[PDB]
């Protein structure tokens, strides 16, 4: 059982600027004061 | 035996001062443009640091 949406005002997609988020842990392993160099599926910054 | 006269000879010395400067990029000499390569070649960037 489903129903559509009809009171829809819709525009076009807005586009922002990504200020360097989207990082993650590459690995399950304790690092501290160290720089590491991973290169892995990342969002690029902005 | 004392001179009685004297020449004025002009000597020619050459010396090399510097050589061409030269840069090496790691990455485009050893992984040429292939991405499998340059990924197997992060471990071992300290090396090119050097
Ligand atoms: C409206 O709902 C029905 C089923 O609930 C669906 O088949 C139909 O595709 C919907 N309308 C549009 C334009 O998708």
């Amino acid at each position: 059982q489903c129903v559509n949406l009809t009171t829809r005002t819709q525009l076009p997609p807005a586009y922002t600027n990504s200020f360097t988020r989207g990082v993650y842990y590459p690995d399950k392993v304790f690092r501290s004061s160290v720089l590491h160099s991973t290169q892995d599926l990342f969002l690029p910054f902005f | 035996a004392i001179p009685t006269n004297f020449t004025i000879s002009v000597t020619t010395e050459i010396l090399p001062v510097s050589m061409t400067k030269t840069s090496v990029d790691c990455t485009m000499y050893i992984c040429g443009d292939s991405t499998e390569c340059s990924n197997l070649l992060l471990q071992y960037g300290s090396f090119c640091t050097q």
